[PDB]
């Protein structure tokens, strides 16, 4: 069979410090949750205002 | 030149943080993830009041948020301007304090106050000349009570002549959402007289009040509210950070509205409060503007200021204007009111004049009030305690963590003795 | 990051467990088979999982339960379903032989036989967990094995964890419909156990539930598999803030700080009000005034006592879904004004309000519509003594002739402890009584 | 991002149809190119959306108990040097899926666990040229898949390119269109 | 570049190397006709045809011909060079002599001429792996003179024997204290390491664990080739820290005789258990410690420890494998030499284990094979030589190995170098 | 001009180095295929300190690849950067060390000695003005700490003038991963003692609590061990290379460490370590980093630098900084801690700006810092020989190979000689 051929790695290989390093990455951005998500309505209603003035 | 630290306790403070935080980068022109966004040199002026710097104009906020819960901290990050504050000032514990004071003040909060304390001390070493402190927090809960007047202490414990002022979300009756939350008000308010400079108490009746009749809010949830008070932190504060033609610091409002140690209780208000419908029905200028300060139904505490004279007053108006119009309005409304202020200060009103009003009002007016109307407030609570004391309902919760009906009797004590000097110069 | 533990004894707590774990799977998206088909909802907020199903190493779901009953018919049953792959094969304890509807069986005798398995099993799930809140403890009031096991367990708990909270939810006999004639003896030997040693035991009757169904969801004729999904109903919304994002939000702790007021006054009364039929859901509003409304009335408690009779010492109300907290004022508000339903004087405020951002979930083929708001209403009132007051009164006349007697006193059981239980039973209703006492 | 290797001589065409045993064969110790691609466009992934831990690894995905098919964009910018400018993972999953009424299903589904592309030309024609190249080479209309947790930008797209409304809330935490003939029922509601 | 030479002596040896070489044709991807459909790992054990087919390294010989017959009319006939599974015409009997000076001798010209000729055409050998059973005669009488005679022509080389150890209760000769006293003394020469295991122990093993009660010898034999493939997978498969056969030989053998370690693999549970159990490396390597998983019918407990290694394989990392040994040493109840701060050494490889189709053990992420160089068989050695004196105060079996060429005083001889090898665990267990 | 050979002993030792390179070629934008990409005209100027032009574009490092087992040069070959090195520069054997020193040290690795000599002598010849050789090898191992130290020997001898830096990473025993690694470990000291000019002293346990602790790395792999020993590598000779307002090359260094000539081992570190969420909301100066730099938490040794003081110490800062700032910094470390530094000598931290930070990095700060605390170090592997030679517990497996008991005595008499020596100064 495929898989039982040997399987190699990566997580080893990670070198999860040169990201670290770079601090010229300062994108500072997330994906907008849910609306309808439970997260999403708190978000809306007990962190969220609508304009008066 | 005057610092200021902001510490969050509670989820109720936690929130009503996170909306001041929010309207304060609005105002400053600070983007939701720390960068500078704004176009007036004003702003990035006199920044250092709320604002550390963290390189590549990046600021991040002198906040500490505090709360046993560490649901909130998720919260928190997860919600709106969750990135602009730095996680080494996130502390939390384990598990919240369950709407119990006693966890909360003796050995949950004594536990988590430790690093609270390392924390705020950090911080406050970073600022050139701290203003003082001021703290959100809600007197309700247990975690947000307890813990918050924990740290009042310690605080004044380790700086004693700077200025602490709490903004504080006290219960009422009609929207009474937790069982024992007289017995944490009770328990906060001795706390709260002996060792804060001066505290703008909140009620969530009032400010669904507001919203319900000056405003024509439907279905108003927790933001809203949030909102109008982070509008009145924002306003009784912008003279530390932009110019005016009469400034006036917290200190100077402490001064001109506190005549007696114990009777700094205020009375917060929005004067620009306008209906989305009637919008272009109505001015905003200045007579209007104070007359709306000055109104009844404008009020965050929930208590008619009918009932009580006024002892001191201070609108701290935003915007540009005249001198001469608000000196006359105050002088109107001393006059046309003799009744409701007391006859033996001369003058009872505070003026000040800032020079940016808000972002998107042509001009603005915080309104805080010394009222002696504040008894019926505290009156309520004590009532509630009187009733749930007298068969020692739900005490054995607070006994299971440390605690004797003695400090109880004190605590209602106190808030008796309160009540009693308002009373006092009430009439 | 907070997680419970859920113990299931005897039949009828292995069953009303079946259908907690059913709508828990549904309530997280676990499948039957233990496995989570989403694998981006391993990240954000959809963290909720963690709290009744834990996560082993090779991607599935193990739920934090401990099935733990005398006789293997129903384990079997369990093992054989539809949930083969889902509970822990080790944590579906068996004995050989029932508890014959006999406390002391279930106590001693055949209790002992499996008690050290059962605290080792529920030693190494609480060691795996870091945030255990508490002990949810399902088990019928009236059996053999729910009861003598029941009592034994939830002692050795008692001493092994003190401080965890421990919430019962039994089966307490309804006033006349008995499958058992010697439940009496068996509920109130368990009553003077679970007394010390539980924290809030949601006490339900059957035919309450009966009545529920008969008149709300026009069911004439159900079974127990209605009756254990709608108390399943009931704990997932009692759990629901510990595990989902929702302005006011109710820990354990806080909510038994709130709706305890006195260390025995802990037998709260559990209703889920908005319970109505797919074909009635359409012409009915369900605001939250109406929700407010039905979960008062007493047509919709599941324990078959006449709430009028008694004060209500503290509510708690956990709504779900669209809820608006002004909306919950005025309702709280209506509440008040109304002169039928009655609060003590030393109580001004006892309303602890609770609100979550998750709409209920409807399991397929259900009796239960499809709704945007649910609430369930626990109320501390004094109207339940008349429930003990009807046990006592049954005890007392099987107990004149001391009849069935022989059946305990042959397992190391005395007449004793049928005087002590007796005396700790009247001991509670006087409480009861007392309290409810204005000042 | 961008790495630094001859993806031209590596992959056939620009779009690249990798299986269980294709990753296999691509091992790290002597292909690492595309096993540093997928971690990469994994952790990438995981970050722009926000999730606690990555969902794309090719680790995790050679010893996945079910084969599962990823597609990478690539293109060689200056001789050793390429980008990536897409990521898709779709796989096949016995879903307990359900329907309007109450129904109850059991039939396998095709189920888009990952989507993400790359925030410079996130719209720059890439995200559909990716999925159409997927639908021909699995030859499965939209009819028969179903959607892990969609993101707003998910049900958008397909708002725009395919016209697919409501969506149905899978009690999975899947999103299935309307069309739910694909199979029998094995429980009606009554 | 790095391949061992696998010998099989007597029918336990033999069927040993069955699944140990099934398992290796999983492992590498080698159909059991000996060709491979689709990457240089095969080289350790396996060699290249030239034509696409790869053949085992391995000599096989039995004096019975029944098993070596049974594998060439069975499903793997295709896998062994045709002419090198050796085979007699009659059995030694459970005899020591008979397969040393009569029957053995006769064979063991071809045996030695088929392994040089393997190793001549070997570039890279690394040991030699013997498989065999001390009770049995051939596997005892055989294997000790086709070892005596390997040391002879390459003592520079290491030498691994597998050993099937007599359990202390379970048996199935009679005469099985005699032969494994005999192979006693040999094995102290020419064996560099002798992982023995005994019957009884993988019983409770396939019993407690596994969920079985009746494990054949097609099961307990999976486990051995499990083990021997786990020590070996450090010169096939790439990974942080691979142990060669040198390296553990230098980290587990503290002194010349002290050679006789055992072996242990953790991760042994049944497939239904499997998926509800979080077999994390901490869990493992706990697990690994446990007196009833040992496969030597012994308990480790009573023994003190001198060297262990620890041969991880799967999804492991090298800080958990730390944290995890420094759970372990704080434990009191696994004892260690003082003279032996660190006996710990680790191998950590990249390829999880492969599951042989119907077999008894399920898939798993990770998996370690402690093999600990303890004190604790000398308990097993006294009960042999407890068994051993009983049937040789009234000379129960001699005439036999006596009227097939071979001295009384041999039996003499090895009983009291086995007394001297068990005094010298009794002196080097002594601390400092 | 000041070209350097670079050799790697030993599977740690080869990994650390193939970082190493990686560290190196994004520094100077070396393609992996071995060409120039980069775009800044100080990339190439000293690229001849590491590297050899190949004419077309292509730079092959001057790096000497060493190991008795061939598993590591395959690995090498088939990783990112196997073309990057000459292809006959990998020297390998046929078997490895099998973890003995002796075998390495006296038949196995004395084969291979030859032709590792040879390649370093036409690697050498091919400078132009050869400055020292860098040598990266464990000294737990067998292969590599017998041929390193063997190589250094036959090193010294040819070149007795040269500086010879060794970066070897020191068994811990948190990390005890091998049995007879305090046998090796020894066996090494002597002849680095004996030979060497300056040796760095690197930990795996240390590494690994900076990973857990500083930049919180849930899974610390082997990649980013040998990341943080390439950075500091890579801050050591970064004078070398790129122009700066104070340029300090490596004898320049070793002058300023070395008081006494068999006080020479180092304990280095590194200043922006920053964790993932803190990276934004820290901002980099001259005193964070000095203060990290000399923070105990950031050694790279076992050892704690509180317990001892230091000897001599040299933060090489790189990028755009006042030197004011620098020395104020450096003035202000001294006198807080006056207790950690030795009287005999005025001024005991050296400093050294360099203009040019890594690629991707504002700016940084290698430290390099001699002290005394090393040899609670030597103490413990000293200890742990005498643990193991009481008994003779392996002594065979290394007489085997051609010693005598005597030379395991001798080498532990240095041991002690050299804790005598740093513990003669600390006070
Ligand atoms: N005006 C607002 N009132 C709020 C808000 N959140 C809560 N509250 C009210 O505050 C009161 C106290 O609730 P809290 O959640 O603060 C209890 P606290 O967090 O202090 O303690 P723990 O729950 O033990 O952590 C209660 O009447 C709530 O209805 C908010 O965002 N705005
Ligand atoms: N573990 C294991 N032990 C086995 C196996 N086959 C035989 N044995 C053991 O072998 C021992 C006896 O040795 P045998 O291999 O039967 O005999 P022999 O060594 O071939 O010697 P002869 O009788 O001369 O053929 C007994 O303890 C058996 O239990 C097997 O497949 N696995």
């Amino acid at each position: 069979s495929r898989n039982t051929s040997p399987i190699g790695r990566n997580r080893p290989r990670h070198d999860s410090v040169a990201d670290l390093m770079r601090q010229d990455m300062l994108a500072g951005v997330r994906a907008e949750v849910d609306p309808n998500s439970p997260t999403g309505l708190k978000n809306a209603r007990d962190f969220g205002h609508r304009r008066i003035w | 030149m005057r610092e200021i630290v902001h510490i969050q306790a509670g989820q109720c403070g936690n929130q009503i943080g996170s909306k001041f935080w929010e309207v304060i980068s609005d105002e400053h022109g600070i983007d939701p993830s720390g960068q500078y966004v704004g176009d007036s040199d004003l702003q990035l002026e006199r920044i250092n009041v709320y604002y550390n710097e963290a390189g590549s104009n990046k600021y991040v906020p002198r906040a500490v948020l505090v709360d046993l819960e560490p649901g909130t901290m998720d919260s928190v990050r997860s919600g709106p301007f969750g990135q602009l504050f730095r996680p080494d000032n996130y502390v939390f514990g384990q598990s919240g304090a369950g709407n119990n004071w006693a966890k909360g003040h003796y050995t949950e909060g004594a536990e988590l106050v430790d690093n609270v304390l390392d924390v705020v001390r950090k911080e406050a070493e970073s600022t050139d000349c701290l203003q003082g402190f001021q703290l959100t927090h809600s007197l309700g809960g247990g975690t947000g009570s307890g813990m918050g007047t924990l740290l009042i202490s310690k605080i004044r414990e380790e700086y004693p002549d700077r200025i602490m002022n709490t903004f504080s979300v006290v219960p009422s009756p009609k929207v009474s959402d937790t069982v024992v939350e007289p017995y944490n008000a009770t328990l906060s308010v001795h706390q709260l007289v002996e060792n804060t400079d001066s505290t703008f108490c909140i009620d969530n009746e009032a400010l669904y009040d507001i919203c319900f009749r000056t405003l024509k809010l439907t279905t108003p949830t927790y933001g809203d509210l949030n909102h109008l008070v982070s509008a009145t932190m924002s306003g009784v504060t912008t003279c530390l950070r932009f110019p005016g033609q009469l400034n006036a610091d917290l200190r100077k409002l402490a001064v001109n509205m506190v005549p007696f140690p114990r009777l700094h209780f205020f009375m917060p208000g929005f004067a620009p409060l306008t209906s989305r419908s009637n919008q272009q029905y109505r001015a905003i200028t200045v007579p209007e503007l104070t007359q709306q300060c000055f109104d009844a139904k404008n009020m965050m505490a929930a208590c008619d200021p009918r009932h009580g004279r006024y002892l001191t007053a201070a609108a701290i108006f935003r915007g540009r204007m005249s001198m001469k119009e608000v000196d006359e309005q105050m002088l109107n409304i001393q006059n046309k009111n003799s009744s409701y202020f007391v006859d033996w200060i001369p003058n009872n009103v505070k003026t000040a004049v800032c020079d940016i009003p808000p972002r998107g009002l042509k001009m603005s007016a915080t309104f805080i009030g010394n009222s002696t109307a504040i008894q019926e407030l505290f009156k309520r609570i004590s009532e509630q305690f009187t009733a749930m004391f007298r068969r020692k309902a739900f005490l054995h919760w607070y006994t299971g963590e440390g605690m004797d009906e003695m400090e109880f009797t004190e605590a209602e004590s106190n808030m008796n003795d309160l009540v009693s000097e308002y009373q006092q110069y009430q009439e | 990051m907070r997680e419970v533990i859920s113990i299931h004894i005897g039949q009828a707590g292995v069953q009303i467990g079946n259908a907690c774990w059913e709508l828990y799977c549904l309530e997280h998206g676990i499948q039957p088979d233990g496995q989570m088909p989403s694998d981006k909802s391993l990240g954000g907020s959809d963290d909720s999982f963690s709290t009744f199903f834990s996560e082993t190493g090779s991607g599935r779901h193990v739920p934090r339960a401990v099935m733990v009953d005398l006789e293997p018919t129903v384990i079997d049953e369990i093992r054989t379903g539809t949930y083969r792959s889902l509970f822990h094969p080790e944590q579906l304890i068996t004995g050989k032989e029932d508890a014959a509807n006999n406390y002391a069986r279930g106590h001693y005798t055949i209790g002992k036989e499996i008690i050290d398995l059962t605290l080792d099993r529920i030693r190494r799930l609480a060691d795996n967990c870091t945030g255990l809140q508490g002990f949810l403890v399902f088990h019928s009031f009236g059996g053999g094995t729910g009861s003598g096991f029941t009592s034994l367990l939830m002692e050795r708990l008692s001493v092994d964890y003190g401080k965890k909270a421990k919430l019962e939810f039994s089966i307490y006999p309804a006033p006349q419909v008995s499958t058992a004639v010697v439940e009496p003896y068996n509920s109130i030997l368990t009553t003077h156990t679970t007394l010390e040693h539980s924290d809030c035991s949601f006490m339900v009757d059957n035919e309450a539930i009966y009545d529920i169904c008969r008149r709300n969801l026009d069911i004439e004729r159900p079974s127990y598999t209605n009756l254990n999904r709608l108390i399943g109903q009931i704990v997932s919304s009692i759990t629901a803030s510990l595990r989902f994002d929702g302005a006011l939000n109710v820990d354990l702790t806080e909510f038994q700080t709130n709706l305890v007021p006195y260390p025995r006054i802990h037998f709260p009364l559990a209703t889920f009000s908005p319970v109505i039929s797919a074909e009635k859901a359409y012409h009915e509003q369900l605001s939250v005034a109406e929700i407010t409304n039905m979960c008062f009335e007493p047509h919709n408690q599941m324990v078959k006592c006449d709430p009028r009779h008694g004060k209500y010492m503290a509510v708690c109300l956990l709504f779900r879904g669209d809820v608006v907290p002004k909306d919950v004022n005025a309702a709280i508000a209506t509440i008040k004004t109304k002169r039928s339903i009655q609060f003590v004087d030393w109580c001004p405020t006892g309303f602890k309000v609770g609100i979550n951002y998750q709409p209920p979930t409807v399991v397929p083929g259900g009796d239960l519509a499809k709704v945007p708001r649910a609430v369930c209403m626990l109320s501390n009132t004094t109207a339940i003594a008349e429930a003990w007051a009807r046990l006592d009164h049954k005890f007392d006349l099987m107990y004149a002739k001391r009849a069935f007697v022989h059946w305990y006193v042959g397992e190391g059981m005395e007449e004793g402890e049928f005087s002590e239980a007796r005396e700790d039973l009247a001991a509670l209703e006087k409480d009861y009584e007392e309290v409810g006492v204005d000042s």
